[PDB]
């Protein structure tokens, strides 16, 4: 059904589409924060060893 | 803002005066739209002062 | 009056741009 029944709005443009659709995703620190976790589980597991 | 313009002449070491960031066209632009041609079109006679 | 009675009904039965759609609006 997806594959079969697809469209898109009247008009479009996908830069202005995308630049407004990203930008919200681009306000955290969340990669930040798992950068940091992933260094200290290697941290914990050297140690441990 | 024409006269404040006006004004920050005589103080360029001090304070810069730019257009505001809202006066841009909105998220990129495209030349397909008609409102945004028109942001550019007034943006584009007011940058030179 | 009867005519401004007219023109409100019929400025509520009758009223409810160029810019690419965006996902906000």
């Amino acid at each position: 059904v997806a594959l079969l029944s697809g469209k898109y709005p009247p008009d479009l443009v996908t830069n202005v589409w995308y630049a407004d659709a990203i930008y919200p995703m681009y306000a955290d620190t969340e990669v930040f924060s798992n950068l940091q976790r992933d260094v200290i589980t290697c941290e914990a597991v050297q140690t441990l060893v | 803002s024409f006269r404040v313009a006006l004004a920050g002449w005589l103080y360029n070491g001090v304070v810069t005066t730019v257009i505001d960031d809202s006066s841009y066209p909105k998220d990129g632009g495209s030349v397909t739209s008609l409102e945004n041609l028109w942001d550019f079109f007034i943006l584009a006679l007011a940058l030179p002062l | 009056p009867m005519s401004t009675r007219i023109a409100e009904a019929t400025s509520a039965i009758v009223s409810k741009v160029g810019l690419p759609p965006t996902a906000s609006s």
